[PDB]
């Protein structure tokens, strides 16, 4: 869709998409590996 | 074994209806069925593919299970005939069935282009499908 | 003979009497002007969406086949305990996770070759060359080829190429919707598609979605 | 309701007296066949106001007396 | 020229150009200047005609199962009022060959094919005779007016070949349709205020007209 990809390219729409994806990533990581205080995998 | 040999009577009769439709098509409406020129080709190839898959399935059951099925019906019952037309599934049946079907499918894929510049097209595939019917 | 001639402007539309959009002139197969939202405005993206529709429809067609035909064989007495929406949970070898990564490897090769076709058409060419023989340059999504057009039906042998591609696309849109029906009515009935068909054909009035 | 009662009489007379006060009286397009104005809007207006007066007086009479 | 509660502005667009131009627009709905959406003097004419036709079908199909049912001519099972037929499941329900929601999907699909076509004929009238609708689009093309298409399918007989008879028939149509719309309003309000059928209301008012309308809000 022309000019919708330009709107979704705009800084707030793109920032909310990036930070929603990133926050879901961090959230699911903390579900998978909750309560982390060390990196023991070396 | 329980429900797959009772439907072993179709593997002669599955190629049959496209030579039946060509034998009433070319003999009655030649412009019509020759206007449907390449469709009966793929229909014969598809019906022989059905017979190929079913013969492969019977071959898999022959190499797994050692049994012979002799699904005979009755054909004439008047006197000493009591005739049958049944279907005898030995390993020789499996070898011969895949030997017919694979070669016939490949010759039909070949014959789509071998006859593609032939005025005689559909009666050749009627002869092909009726031959595959008869040999199976 | 092999030109991919489009549909005329006075073609049948999805909504008769409506104006087809200007970005659906008819170059693509199955062009009936369906665009209430207009997701195919950018033609460089409408090409990708046409390829998307084509591959989506081909996979949906193979899938609806692999759902209904084997269920017919189960009703005939060939396959045991068949249920497509429980045929991933049931047992095989390779745990269904080794199968997944082997699938991703092999389909990654295949769909990556297709991707390289999409990005740049002549990169991954097949149907090997022959002396004094000019293999025709194909289109994206319809490679032709010795492997995908061995009967030579794509260049327009039995029927024209446009009507055959339209046949592919229409039959496949119908298959896409059939698979959506599979994915929905196998979870809101927890039953078999062919069983649902025979159940609705028993009493079409009261055996509908509103019973459940 | 119960035509002839007090609740009917002192409501009918209020409605008709307001229609009169709008027709020939001090109270006040839509061309009616009426000699001098008093359109459908004015008719409904006087009926509404006469019903206001009627409700007021019947309930002031039901409160006391 | 007969004017029923005409106004100063209503005699600026309802001159004679519509069936039933009695000039009754006191509120000022069909004013042509400053229009849009569905408040248009053409769309409102179309809406009058269509709600009147559907109301005529409603009026002579909602009391018909009770005009007959209290005189024989049908089973008493298929002799319910307009509201005890499944259209008010709180008030009543009949069991047809399908459940009521399958019948609603039927209504929706069949009327969708019947009325989206009508709508696209409202937008561009030349359409509905150009797409292959099983060849029966030959009769669905001729529109002229949008509300009065008049083709082989909807107007098989002439019934208004001349413009005098057609004008008189259009007037009769809109007047019987307004009467039927008022009748449907009476049906709804009577079923709401009594809970019985409209024919029961007629028989109760005719025979011994006692408590004709005195039963205000009582079932
Ligand atoms: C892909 C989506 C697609 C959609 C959403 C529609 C939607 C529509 N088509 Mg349609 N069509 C579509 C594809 C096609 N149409 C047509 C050819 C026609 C014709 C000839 C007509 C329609 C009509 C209709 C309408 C009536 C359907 C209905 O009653 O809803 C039913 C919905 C429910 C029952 C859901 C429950 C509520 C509606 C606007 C009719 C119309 O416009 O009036 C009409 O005459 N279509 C073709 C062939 C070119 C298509 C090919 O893909
Ligand atoms: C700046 C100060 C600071 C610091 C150092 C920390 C540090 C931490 N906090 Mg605290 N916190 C802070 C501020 C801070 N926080 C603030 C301001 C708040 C309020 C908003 C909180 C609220 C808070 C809560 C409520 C919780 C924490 C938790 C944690 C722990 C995170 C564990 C986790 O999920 O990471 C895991 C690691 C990641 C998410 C990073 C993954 C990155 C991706 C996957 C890429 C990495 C791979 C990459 C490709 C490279 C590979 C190498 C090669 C192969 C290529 C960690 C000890 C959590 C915890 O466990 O408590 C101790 C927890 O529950 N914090
Ligand atoms: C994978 C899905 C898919 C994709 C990508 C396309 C892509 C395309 N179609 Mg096809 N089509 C599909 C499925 C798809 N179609 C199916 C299933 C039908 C039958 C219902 C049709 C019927 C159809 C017609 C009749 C026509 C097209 C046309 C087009 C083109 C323009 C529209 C566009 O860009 O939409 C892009 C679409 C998407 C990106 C997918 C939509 C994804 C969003 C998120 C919505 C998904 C939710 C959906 C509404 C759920 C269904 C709910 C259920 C109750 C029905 C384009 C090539 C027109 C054309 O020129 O043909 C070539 C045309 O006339 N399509
Ligand atoms: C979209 C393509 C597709 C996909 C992903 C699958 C995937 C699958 N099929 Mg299906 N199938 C397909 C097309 C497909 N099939 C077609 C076109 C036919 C014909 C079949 C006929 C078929 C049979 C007869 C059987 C499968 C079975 C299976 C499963 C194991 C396959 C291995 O071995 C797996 C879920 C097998 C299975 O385990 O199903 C429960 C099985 O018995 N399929
Ligand atoms: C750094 C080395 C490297 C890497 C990372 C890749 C990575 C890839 N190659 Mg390449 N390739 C390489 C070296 C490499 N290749 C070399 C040295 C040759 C010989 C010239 C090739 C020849 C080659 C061909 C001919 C093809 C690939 C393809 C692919 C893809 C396989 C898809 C997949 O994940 O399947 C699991 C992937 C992007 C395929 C592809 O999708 O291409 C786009 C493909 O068709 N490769
Ligand atoms: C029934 C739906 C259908 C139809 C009508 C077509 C039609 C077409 N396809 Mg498509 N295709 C489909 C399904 C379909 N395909 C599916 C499910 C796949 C995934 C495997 C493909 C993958 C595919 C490729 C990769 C290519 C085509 C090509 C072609 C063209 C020539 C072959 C032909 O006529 O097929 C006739 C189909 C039948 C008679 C169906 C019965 C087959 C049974 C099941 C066996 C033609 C436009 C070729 C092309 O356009 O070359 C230029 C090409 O390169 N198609
Ligand atoms: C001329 C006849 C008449 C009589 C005898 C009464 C007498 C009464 N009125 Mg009524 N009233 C009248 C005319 C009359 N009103 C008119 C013309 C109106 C205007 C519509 C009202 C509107 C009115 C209101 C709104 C209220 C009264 C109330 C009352 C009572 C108490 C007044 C108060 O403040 O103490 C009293 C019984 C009050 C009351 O408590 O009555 C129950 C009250 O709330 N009256
Ligand atoms: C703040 C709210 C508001 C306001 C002030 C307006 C104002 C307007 N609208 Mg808009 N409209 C609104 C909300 C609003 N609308 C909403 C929410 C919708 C979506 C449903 C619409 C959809 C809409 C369309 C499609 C059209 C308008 C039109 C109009 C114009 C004329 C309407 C008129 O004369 O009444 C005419 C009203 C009727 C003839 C009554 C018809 C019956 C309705 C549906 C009953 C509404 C009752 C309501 C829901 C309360 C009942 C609650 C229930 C639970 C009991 C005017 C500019 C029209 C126009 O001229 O274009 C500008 C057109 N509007
Ligand atoms: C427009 C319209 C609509 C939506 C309906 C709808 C209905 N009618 Mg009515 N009806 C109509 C016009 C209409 N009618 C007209 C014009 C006549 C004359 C009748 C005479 C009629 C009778 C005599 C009966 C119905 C009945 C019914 C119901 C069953 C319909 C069926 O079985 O199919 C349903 C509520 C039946 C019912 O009550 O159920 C029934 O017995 N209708
Ligand atoms: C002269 C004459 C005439 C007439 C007369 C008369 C006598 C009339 C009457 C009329 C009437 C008689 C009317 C009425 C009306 C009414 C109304 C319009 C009402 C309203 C109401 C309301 C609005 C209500 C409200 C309320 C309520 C609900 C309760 C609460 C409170 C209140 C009150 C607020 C004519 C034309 C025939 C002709 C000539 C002769």
């Amino acid at each position: 869709m022309r000019d919708l990809k330009t709107y979704l390219s705009v800084a707030p729409v793109l920032s909310t998409l990036w930070f929603g994806s990133l926050a879901g990533l961090l959230i699911e990581i903390n579900r998978l590996f909750p309560d982390a205080l060390t990196f023991p995998f070396f | 074994m329980e429900h797959t040999y009772q439907y072993s009577w179709i593997i002669p009769f599955i190629p049959l209806p496209v030579p039946i439709l060509l034998g009433v098509g070319l003999l009655l409406f030649p412009t019509a069925t020759k206007n449907l020129r390449r469709m009966w080709t793929f229909l014969s190839i598809f019906l022989l593919s059905i017979v190929m898959i079913f013969s492969i399935y019977l071959s898999i059951q022959q190499i797994f299970l050692s049994c012979i099925h002799q699904n005979v019906w009755s054909w004439t019952i008047n006197n000493e005939f009591s005739f049958e037309f049944g279907y005898f599934i030995d390993p020789l049946t499996s070898i011969m069935s895949i030997l017919i079907t694979t070669v016939g499918i490949l010759v039909l894929i070949y014959s789509d282009n071998y006859m593609s510049h032939d005025q005689g097209y559909l009666r050749f595939f009627a002869y092909m499908g009726f031959f595959n019917t008869s040999m199976l | 003979s092999s030109v991919c001639e489009p549909l005329p402007p006075d073609r049948p539309l999805w909504f008769p009497g409506s104006s087809p959009p200007e970005w659906l002139d008819g170059s693509l197969p199955g062009d009936f002007g369906f665009d209430p939202l207009g997701l195919g405005s950018d033609p460089d993206t409408l090409k990708w969406f046409a390829q998307a529709e084509l591959i989506h429809s081909r996979w949906a067609m193979l899938a609806v086949t692999g759902i209904i035909i084997p269920e017919c064989l189960e009703r005939l007495g060939f396959i045991e305990n068949f249920s497509w929406y429980d045929a991933g949970s049931r047992e095989y070898f390779a745990d269904s996770t080794t199968l997944f990564v082997a699938q991703m490897v092999l389909m990654g090769w295949a769909e990556g070759r297709r991707w390289a076709d999409l990005i740049k058409p002549g990169s991954v060419d097949i149907e090997p060359k022959y002396p004094h023989k000019v293999n025709p340059k194909p289109d994206v999504g319809y490679p032709g080829g010795l492997w995908f057009d061995f009967m030579m039906w794509g260049r327009g042998s039995p029927e024209p190429v446009m009507v055959l591609r339209t046949k592919e696309i229409k039959n496949g849109r119908l298959a896409m919707l059939a698979f959506l029906g599979f994915c929905f009515q196998a979870t809101y009935t927890s039953q078999d598609p062919i069983e649902n068909l025979m159940a609705h054909l028993a009493d079409p009035g009261h055996c509908n979605v509103f019973s459940a | 309701d119960f035509i002839g009662s007090s609740t009917n009489l002192i409501m009918v007379t209020s409605t008709t007296l307001m229609l009169f006060a709008g027709r020939f009286g001090l109270a006040p397009g839509l061309q009616t066949g009426d000699p001098a104005g008093f359109t459908l809007a004015d008719t409904l207006a006087c009926g509404t106001v006469g019903h206001i007066i009627g409700v007021g007086v019947v309930l002031g009479l039901k409160n006391i007396g | 020229r007969p004017l029923w509660f005409a106004s100063s502005q209503s005699l600026s667009y309802l001159d004679g150009s519509l069936p039933g131009d009695y000039g009754f627009d006191p509120l000022g709905l069909s004013d042509p200047e400053g229009t849009g959406g569905f408040i248009e003097p053409r769309w409102l004419a179309y809406g009058e005609i269509i709600n009147g036709r559907f109301a005529m079908l409603g009026a002579a199909g909602a009391i018909a199962p009770e005009i007959l049912g209290k005189a024989g001519l049908i089973p008493a099972e298929t002799a319910l009022p307009w509201f005890q037929t499944g259209v008010i499941p709180p008030a009543g329900t009949y069991t047809y060959w399908a459940d009521n929601y399958t019948l609603f999907v039927l209504e929706m699909a069949l009327m969708g094919f019947a009325e989206h076509r009508r709508l696209q004929d409202w937008y561009n009238p030349g359409s509905m005779g150009k797409q292959y609708f099983l060849g029966l689009e030959k009769g669905l093309a001729g529109s002229g007016n949008p509300a009065y298409p008049g083709g082989p399918f909807f107007n098989p007989l002439g019934f208004g070949k001349d413009e005098k008879s057609l004008k008189e028939l259009k007037l009769k149509e809109v007047k019987n349709g307004r009467l039927a719309m008022l009748a449907i309003l009476g049906y709804f309000i009577q079923g709401l205020v009594t809970g019985v059928g409209p024919y029961q209301n007629l028989l109760d008012h005719l025979a011994d007209p006692v408590n004709n309308n005195v039963l205000t809000s009582l079932k």
